[PDB]
């Protein structure tokens, strides 16, 4: 079945580094250079064997035709009001990018306001971030090219959608916040650097600053408002309070949910914004999260996890700011995570909880924190919402495994609230009633109970005969909640698959303690939880090891790669997208220094000893047992992935092919695909998304010999 | 967001 030869890849046997006394060889270190002829030649050599492997089977074209048919459904965001006008995003089904529309009212005709599809021939220029002026009359928007995290911020006057001269460069991980006087906007930029800044470089990003751009001026005139030259990893994002009076500055360092909170009372600036602001350092440590909700005069409401791993709402009065004086507006729940909170219609709060990995949505009184209204949802996720302090209505969008969006609307000026379906879409093609979603909790190695969702056709026999696609992430306090994926439903319907999503530790499903039980010294908990989910699916007869595929992206690509190394007997197929594979060196490149809050950093001997045991690059090993080989493996990455630089996947595949691929017992393929004009995933055009899932499922179908079910 |  393997009609190709792995390319010959030079090993630099002199690349030896001492970590705390332990010598580590890195013979493919030269792949760290994205611009060398050698690296480009390796990528071309790998794509040359991967592409014909994936395309050779007719199943890919059947999958792509079906994905193109079933993904072609209208997709909408919530409506949102800005000034006198409503806006929403909309895709007729297959456009590369969704289009921003504007209307003068809800019953009014809609016009195209911003169509990113016209900015490139191939849909690889995407909107990334935007901010309307407080009165809704002006509009700032970030554009990214080829999926790079780099952004150019541009500006428009809303009435007539008139392009303005203002352009801001060197923007990345940036806030966008206009002052309420309409004069100009806060944003973040990084200093000049040598070499490229287009997403193909690996250069570390440090010394991010906060600037204020005055509309109608050149970027060279912008005001430096905050900088941390003795703390190069600090990132300070600005936002205005709802009354326009205070700039709040959230300073982060790494990815934990914590921040400093400094404020500037703009009434106390003698001369407007002319230099470094008069910051009051309200919270001047990284012990807790303080996420601004609203304020009334000097009484600020924040969502926090300060001594509340499931999060709660507190009121901090700037004129009586000592911690013993804070008021607890909505106390922490014993188990449910308060995920986010919005203030709407002056004195309402909308609170979204996660209860056993499903959202609930509640309305509360701002003054007392009392529950006023439950917004009833089916089982799934709230994935979009609109409703700010000045608005008198909300919209929110619900999704699940089996249903594409429902958008709800509620007019909050009414004495008796009636939330109503505002928009619902139906995918013709899949009968949702043919499938079920179950949630179960399975004991991990240490006995901890882990949630997992399983989606399958009703009536199946649990005789172990079904291919399965098990997904995990496990990290960064990210919760993996139900979402509609027509790509995965094609696997169910047309490949007879079972889908599974394991809510392993490292995620935020059960708050900061869930997150803590899968980071740093406990990172191996994520892997053990994920391997246990696989053994549960096998033991319960959903699938068998040879029919089981696992998949994860980024930190989830680290998850599945490490699982391939640790339990190659457990999986038939592994797809790792944009994975972090070199755990010893991740912190050196672009923004990777920020991940040491989850992983640790190999500069410390203690952290090094955790990382070396699971780092995918350093744990490739031929299974000892004569009858065990590695699963079939496919790594997917792209040449502008400046979030997780692609050298991770390049070095990993070189190593798989050399150590495992060369052996006689290995007959499962070990392949990489590197895409062009794309990056970590955000803003990827629909045409590339379709190509990507087509590759994944053709790899699966070919590797497991799965028949298409028309 | 700048998580992996």
């Amino acid at each position: 079945m393997l009609s190709f030869q792995y390319p010959d890849v030079y090993r630099d046997e002199t690349a030896i580094q001492d970590y705390h006394g332990h010598k580590v060889c890195d013979p493919y270190a030269w792949l760290e250079d994205p611009d060398s002829e050698q690296t480009k030649a390796f990528v071309e050599a790998q794509n040359k064997i991967t592409v014909p492997f994936l395309e050779q089977c007719p199943i890919r074209g059947l999958y792509k035709e079906r994905m193109t048919e079933l993904y072609d459904y209208p997709k909408y965001s919530c409506h949102f009001k800005k000034g006198k006008r409503y806006f929403y995003f909309y895709n007729t089904g297959l456009q590369n990018q969704r289009v921003l529309y504007v209307q003068d009212s809800l019953e009014g005709e809609a016009r195209v306001f911003l169509d990113p599809n016209i900015l490139s021939d191939d849909g690889t220029v995407a909107l990334r971030g935007y901010a309307f002026s407080e009165d809704g009359e002006y509009f700032a928007y970030g554009l990214s090219a080829s999926g790079s995290d780099w952004v150019t911020i541009k500006f428009m006057k809303v009435d007539g959608a008139k392009e303005l001269p203002d352009v801001l460069e060197r923007v990345k991980f940036s806030c966008m916040a206009w002052t309420h006087d309409g004069k100009g906007m806060f944003y973040n930029a990084y200093p000049q650097q040598d070499g490229k800044s287009d997403g193909t470089e690996t250069s570390t990003n440090l010394h991010q600053k906060l600037y204020y751009h005055v509309l109608g001026t050149d970027q060279s005139e912008d005001i430096l408002c905050a900088e941390f030259p003795d703390e190069p990893k600090w990132m300070g994002g600005a936002e205005l309070s709802d009354d326009g009076r205070y700039v709040l500055l959230s300073i982060r360092e790494g990815c934990d949910p914590v921040n400093r909170l400094w404020y500037c009372d703009l009434q106390q600036e003698s001369n407007g914004i002319t230099g470094i602001l008069k910051w009051v350092k309200l919270i001047d440590n990284f012990e807790g999260e303080y996420d601004y909700v609203t304020n009334e005069g000097t009484v600020f409401t924040f969502k926090t996890n300060r001594h509340s791993p499931n999060y709660r709402l507190i009121n901090i009065d700037f004129t009586d700011p000592e911690e013993s004086k804070w008021k607890v507006l909505v106390p922490e729940h014993e188990k449910d995570v308060l995920e986010w909170v919005a203030c709407v219609r002056s004195n309402f709060l909308v609170l979204c909880y996660l209860h056993d990995v499903k959202n609930t949505l509640q309305l509360h009184d701002l003054a007392t924190g009392a529950l006023l209204k439950i917004f009833p949802l089916e089982v799934g996720s709230v994935v979009g919402y609109s409703g700010q302090k000045k608005d008198t209505e909300i919209f929110y969008q619900f999704t699940s495994f089996l249903s594409p969006g429902i958008i709800y609307h509620c007019d909050l000026t009414k004495e008796e609230l009636e939330p109503r379906v505002f928009r619902e879409v139906t995918v013709k093609g899949i009968d949702a009633s043919d499938y079920q979603t179950v949630q179960i909790f399975y004991p991990s190695k240490d006995g901890t109970k882990i949630p997992m969702f399983i989606v399958h056709k009703k009536g199946i026999k649990l005789d172990g005969s079904h291919p399965a696609f098990l997904y995990g992430y496990g990290g960064f306090n990210i919760s993996i909640t139900p979402n509609y994926s027509v790509s995965r439903l094609i696997f169910v319907r047309h490949m007879g698959g079972v889908l599974a999503v394991a809510n392993i530790r490292g995620g935020g499903e059960y708050g900061e303690t869930w997150h803590k039980g899968g980071i740093l010294a406990n990172k191996q908990n994520c892997f053990d939880d994920f391997q246990c989910a696989a053994e549960y699916l096998i033991k319960e007869g959903y699938t068998s090891p040879k029919r089981l595929t696992i998949n994860g992206g980024a930190n989830g690509g680290l998850l599945v790669a490490t699982c391939a190394n640790q339990r190659p007997d457990l999986f038939g197929c592994v797809i790792a997208q944009v994975g972090v594979m070199d755990m010893l060196k991740f912190h050196k490149y672009t923004i990777g220094h920020a991940w040491t809050t989850d992983y640790g950093c190999s500069d410390s001997k203690q952290h090094f000893e955790w990382l070396i045991k699971y780092s995918p690059l350093h744990n490739v090993k031929l299974p000892e047992a004569d009858d065990i080989q590695y699963p079939s493996m496919l790594l997917l990455t792209a040449d502008h992935d400046d979030r997780v630089v692609p050298l991770h996947s390049l070095k990993f595949i070189a190593t798989l092919q050399y150590i495992v691929g060369r052996s006689r017992k290995q007959n499962n393929p070990l392949l990489i695909h590197v895409d062009t004009k794309a990056g970590h995933g955000a803003g990827k055009p629909t045409a590339k998304v379709i190509e990507e899932v087509s590759d994944m499922f053709a790899f699966i179908a070919r590797c497991l010999n799965i028949d298409w079910i028309p | 967001e700048f998580s992996p």
